[PDB]
């Protein structure tokens, strides 16, 4: 593009359109808890110990 | 203690029982002849 740079000329708007534009926004994760007892020894006894 | 939720244990609920399953099970061994054949061998005629 070629911006016809003046030194004595000005462009005013002579007619205007109104808008709608969509932000989407992430704002929490799934709540999460993990029975580490659980995961690591699947109720073997002797890992429990 | 202030008021609020606290977190403490995990709780597991425990078995009641037990259950044990095998193959729909057959062939018996021929051992009823060695036991309670009708007369026995001798010692040189000797079944086994
Ligand atoms: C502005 O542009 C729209 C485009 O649909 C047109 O209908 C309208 O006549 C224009 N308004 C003016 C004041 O020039
Ligand atoms: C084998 O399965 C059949 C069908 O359920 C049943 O009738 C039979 O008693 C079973 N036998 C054994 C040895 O489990
Ligand atoms: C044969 O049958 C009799 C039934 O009383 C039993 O006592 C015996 O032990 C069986 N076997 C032999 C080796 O005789």
């Amino acid at each position: 593009s070629s911006i016809a740079y003046s030194n004595n000329t000005i462009a005013i708007p002579t007619n205007f359109s109104i808008s709608i534009t969509t932000e989407v926004m992430p704002v929490s994760m799934a709540k999460t808890s993990v029975d580490c007892n659980m995961y690591i020894c699947g109720d073997s006894t002797e890992c429990a110990n | 203690i202030d008021k609020g939720i606290y977190q403490t244990s995990n709780f597991r609920v425990v078995p009641s029982g037990d259950v044990v399953r095998f193959p729909n099970i057959t062939n018996l061994c021929p051992f009823g002849e060695v036991f309670n054949a009708t007369k026995f061998p001798s010692v040189y005629a000797w079944e086994r």
